């Protein structure tokens, strides 16, 4: 470890501690408008460990829609419902918080398990770093009919979004 | 169980739970002892 | 060893995403673990394309395609969200109990 | 008295009892979202569980 | 492989009659909803008419390993596109009589169309993803879509919640089956990268096990069905136990037969504890709801457990009564939604008591209720008789005795709370009869939309009766869709 | 193995671009009044109190113009891996092409014709 796998390795480290930290903010913390910031927290270090992984496209990508236009959008929703409710806590409140943290924790166990018992079939040739030529010539290949029915999956969303955020004052 | 004892059939403590417990058992004994019995004493 | 910590923080997110999902009150919040449960998969997916298929990336292709339907269904989520709160004027998960038994 | 009450209470108890589990096994169903997303991911790990040994 | 783009003729078909309806509602406003329901059901039919060459082709793997058309992709598609040929039907009137616009509506279905019918064939993990979730954004849209009723927000809420999250399980399980045969995508690369049980690919299939039964509503991932089928339009409804449930059901049959063939005893194990706990609680609760799409909802898990009887025997007649029990679960379903909206539409409520006394007021939607609500029980010379007929004789044809007689069992069971309603409809006295049956409007097919109600009524129920007797046509229109299912 | 090339600039140039403002805060709160024993802490409301409540209305014309620029975001880095190779592909996936670009035109005469693209 010289310094360029040192500063991957470092880079990795940080960048997990990173998303670690903002996505316990987004969950564990009272102010909504914390979390829909964390939030984008999140995804710009996810963008970095992309980065890391040779994905710079799609690393572009998670800053340009996750960051500039799914966070937009929750930040403008958070503050189109800003209110001042009181939030009293209910008294069954062990059954949801207990029984959610042991799900989590039997999940993140049993994901563990088989992640380190897995033999993964790791490469040994280098990836190519011409990534978004790769992705644009599969896009009219084998991921053709994903990327014509995404258009109509953005039409039908578009005009759901805008049929049940809309006033009809007639 | 009311509109049994009226007229001809009108006893006094025959919808009781007791007496119906041991008439059931009573009868119903009767029963199983008759089955068995032709299982074990008619052959085929 | 370096994919299986790309897994395992991917397998963190994901569950940090679910204790959230069940948990949160706001009703917003419940998207935002919903994202985060998303960019686990995606960590997922753009982890196997680095360390398995570095040459056909196809993960980073099932990634773009993963980002952009999420981008589209939080779309549909906050706009579901708001015409429930245009009507109740709440947007908290335990006030949403009335289609029960 | 027997075939009103015992042989009917046989039929009727059998008619009754699964009346009473659905009178009773709808409260599974109690209205909340993340008790059902709970209920999902408690099935999920339980069948990874029984398919696992 | 070779891009076959005459395939997806009637996918493209319906998506060209998607944008037709849209920009017409975009240059004619409300006054379009005049004809564009009829040029949707033009469309529609389009799309099952140009399946009809297709049926005489050979499997004819269609994208560069995306896409299959053979005859069980095809037979799903005509499923699903006649699924969403009676919801149109169906909602002319309703969805104008709660003041919202039909021609978004008829997108935002047509939308869910081509994503169940880009379901029905689909081999790129991917490809399933866009699809399935096409499919579940455009059923949470329609949820929602009475968007001035509270049921209606509540319901597009807690089943975007619970989408979300199965979908999201379902993405963990296509991305650990991604990892887990390489980098391969298409199902029948990872059937070849991995042939041997282990820890993790026991996950991903539990993981896609959860978003399928999803769309199934199988028992532990049911509580979304409920909620959803009294909150959301009758329609959407009536899409969403038919043509969403027979997406998921092709969801299933594509993938674990393909994908997994190597762990068939475990997700036939965990497919024997959802049919059997499926059949169990669908029956047993819907005895006790007093609204009818509640009751549809729960007896919805019910047949969908009795599908799952079909699905989890692994022989060749399982898959082939699997496959019809849905055609015929098709009719007899939107024949009893039809008349559910049929009489919500004339008295406005929903409650099984307000039915009573239905008899003499409109004897049509008597004799249709009872007959899909009869042949929904399995009543002899109807079509779900025959359905469950096949269901059971495949599935004791392959040992599987137990499934069978709880499937009889709740079934029984199942008679007492579809002739409930049929007491309500037919037995009722007229001095017992409700509320809403003594203020029961004139029967008039002639208003906006009562006329392709009373045309889509009309089929259905000649369907759900008459094709029992004369199912041996679609016998072997199914029992040659069966061939296209590895292993048999 | 990390072969993209370029990026061990742009993990430097993001650290010390994150330090430049905080470096200019912390130079200027170094050198800076430290003062104020009476309300630091009033807000501006054009010269006097708080007038008229403290909040704002609920417009969704945030929502609807954010929705749209999520819808056309996504068209648009659909839309980059197409242009880039654009050189290395016919006429069939322009073609292709044209027809996504056709139906998310559509989606953007729906989002001009019912009133979505309005004032703020
Ligand atoms: C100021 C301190 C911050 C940077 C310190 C790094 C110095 C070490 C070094 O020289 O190489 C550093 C290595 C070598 O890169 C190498 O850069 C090479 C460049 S090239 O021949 O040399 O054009 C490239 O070929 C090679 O694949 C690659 O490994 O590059 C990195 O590690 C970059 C990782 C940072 C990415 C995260 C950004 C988002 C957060
Ligand atoms: C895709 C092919 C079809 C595109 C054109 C759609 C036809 C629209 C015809 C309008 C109906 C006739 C006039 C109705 C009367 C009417 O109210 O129309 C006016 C309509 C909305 O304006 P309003 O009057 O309702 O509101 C006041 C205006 O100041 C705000 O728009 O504006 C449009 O026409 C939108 C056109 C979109 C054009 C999109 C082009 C994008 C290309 C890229």
């Amino acid at each position: 470890m010289d310094l360029a796998t040192l500063t991957q390795t470092i880079t990795f480290f940080a960048l997990a501690a990173a998303v670690i930290i903002a996505a316990l903010g987004v969950v564990l913390l009272d102010n909504v408008v914390y979390s829909a910031f964390l939030l984008g927290g999140v995804f710009l270090s996810i963008a970095g460990l992309y980065i890391l992984m040779n994905a710079d496209f799609v690393s572009a990508a998670q800053i340009l829609i996750y960051v500039g236009a799914v966070n937009v959008l929750i930040l403008f929703a958070i503050m189109l419902v800003n209110k001042r409710e009181t939030y009293t806590p209910v008294p069954g409140r062990w059954l949801r918080q207990g029984g959610a943290a042991v799900v989590s924790l039997g999940v993140f166990a049993l994901l563990t398990k088989m992640i380190l018992q897995t033999p993964w079939q790791l490469s040994s040739v280098p990836p190519t770093p011409d990534s978004i030529t790769t992705i644009g010539q599969h896009f009219f290949s084998d991921f053709l009919l994903p990327f014509e029915l995404a258009s109509v999956l953005l039409l039908m969303a578009l005009i759901g979004a805008v049929v049940l955020a809309r006033r009809e004052l007639v | 169980a009311t509109d049994f004892n009226r007229g001809i059939m009108k006893f006094d403590g025959a919808d009781s739970p007791a007496m119906i417990a041991i008439s059931a058992v009573l009868i119903l004994g009767f029963i199983a002892a008759l089955i068995w019995w032709a299982l074990h004493t008619a052959y085929a | 060893m370096q994919l299986t910590y790309v897994l395992i923080l991917a397998a963190l997110l994901f569950c940090i995403g679910i204790y959230g999902l069940v948990t949160s009150r706001n009703a917003v919040r419940v998207l935002m673990s919903i994202e985060l449960l998303l960019n686990a998969v995606n960590l997922n997916l753009i982890g196997f394309a680095n360390y398995l298929d570095g040459q056909q990336i196809k993960g980073q292709v099932f990634a773009v395609f993963v980002i952009t339907v999420a981008a589209a269904e939080a779309a549909v989520g906050l706009a579901i969200i708001l015409a429930i709160y245009r009507n109740r004027d709440t947007v908290d998960m335990e006030k949403f109990n009335l289609l029960k038994w | 008295e027997v075939d009103y009450n015992v042989v009917d209470g046989v039929v009727n108890l059998t008619g009754f009892v699964t009346m009473v589990t659905g009178e009773g096994l709808k409260y599974l169903q109690n209205g909340r979202a993340q008790f059902y997303a709970l209920i999902v991911l408690l099935a999920v790990l339980g069948f990874v569980i029984f398919s696992v040994q | 492989g070779q891009l076959n783009a005459g395939t997806i003729l009637p996918e493209t078909i319906l998506i060209v009659t998607l944008l037709v309806v849209l920009l017409a509602d975009l240059i004619q406003g409300r006054q379009a909803d005049r004809w564009t329901p009829y040029f949707a059901i033009v469309g529609l039919g389009g799309a099952i008419a140009t399946m009809i060459p297709l049926w005489t082709q050979p499997a004819t793997i269609s994208f560069f390993g995306s896409f299959i058309s053979d005859h069980l992709s095809l037979f799903f598609r005509g499923l699903i596109a006649l699924s969403a040929l009676g919801t149109i039907l169906m909602s002319i009137r309703y969805v104008e009589q709660t003041g919202s616009s039909l021609g978004e509506f008829m997108t935002i279905l047509l939308t869910a169309t081509v994503g169940g019918m880009f379901i029905a064939g689909a081999q790129e993990l991917v490809f399933i993803f866009v699809a399935l979730e096409t499919l579940s954004i455009a059923s949470y849209l329609l949820t929602g879509y009475t968007k001035r009723d509270s049921r209606s927000n509540e319901a597009a809420l807690k089943y975007l919640l619970i989408g979300a999250a199965s979908s999201a399980i379902f993405l963990y399980g296509s991305s650990l089956l991604y990892g887990l045969s390489g980098g391969h995508t298409q199902l029948p690369a990872i059937a070849q990268a991995l042939s041997s049980e282990s820890l993790g690919l026991v996950v991903a299939l539990v993981f896609v096990i959860a978003g399928i039964s999803f769309k199934i509503s199988a028992v532990p991932f049911h509580q979304w069905t409920p909620d959803v089928y009294e909150g959301a339009p009758t329609p959407v409804v009536a899409f969403l136990s038919v043509g969403s449930k027979a997406a998921g059901f092709a969801l299933a049959i594509r993938f674990l037969t393909l994908a997994f063939p190597s762990v068939t005893d475990q997700w036939q194990l965990i497919f024997t504890v959802l049919a059997i706990l499926s059949m169990i609680l669908g029956n047993v609760v819907a005895l006790a709801q007093t609204s009818m799409k509640r009751m549809l909802a729960y007896s919805s898990i019910g047949q969908a457990g009795f599908v799952m009887i079909g699905f989890v025997v692994g022989t060749e007649a399982g898959y082939a009564s699997m496959l019809f029990y849905l055609l015929v679960y098709l009719f007899m379903n939107l024949g009893a939604f039809t008349c559910v909206i049929l009489f919500s539409l004339r008295t406005g409520t929903d409650q099984i008591s307000e039915y009573a006394g239905l008899y003499q007021k409109d004897p049509l939607l008597t004799l249709g209720l009872s007959l899909c609500l009869l042949s929904l029980g399995g009543i002899p010379p109807l079509a779900g008789f025959f359905g469950k007929i096949y269901l059971f004789w495949a599935g004791w044809q392959a040992g599987a005795y137990g499934l069978v007689l709880l499937g009889l069992l709740t079934s029984v069971i199942s008679i007492y709370y579809y002739i409930r309603v049929v007491k309500m409809m037919v037995v009722k006295e007229p001095q017992e009869m409700s509320e809403a049956v003594r203020n029961y409007p004139e029967v008039s097919w002639s208003s906006f939309g009562l006329r392709p109600l009373q045309v889509g009524l009309v089929m259905t129920v000649i369907a759900t009766s008459l094709a029992g007797i004369l199912a041996n046509p679609l016998f072997n229109l199914v029992n040659t869709a069966v061939w296209d299912v590895p292993q048999l | 193995v990390f072969v993209l090339s370029g990026y061990e600039y742009f993990l430097g140039f993001l650290i010390i671009c994150s330090l430049v403002p905080v470096l200019a805060l912390a130079a200027s709160a170094l050198l800076r009044p430290k003062s104020g024993r009476m309300i630091r802490l009033t807000t501006y409301e054009s010269g006097m109190e708080p007038i008229g409540g403290a909040w704002i209305q609920f417009n969704v014309r945030y929502y609807m113009f954010a929705l749209v620029f999520v819808i056309f975001d996504v068209e648009t880095v659909f839309l980059y891996p197409w242009a880039v190779a654009f050189h290395q592909l016919g006429l069939l996936a322009f073609i292709e092409a044209l027809i996504f670009i056709a139906i998310l035109v559509v989606a953007l005469v729906y989002a001009w014709r019912k009133r979505a693209l309005e004032w703020s």
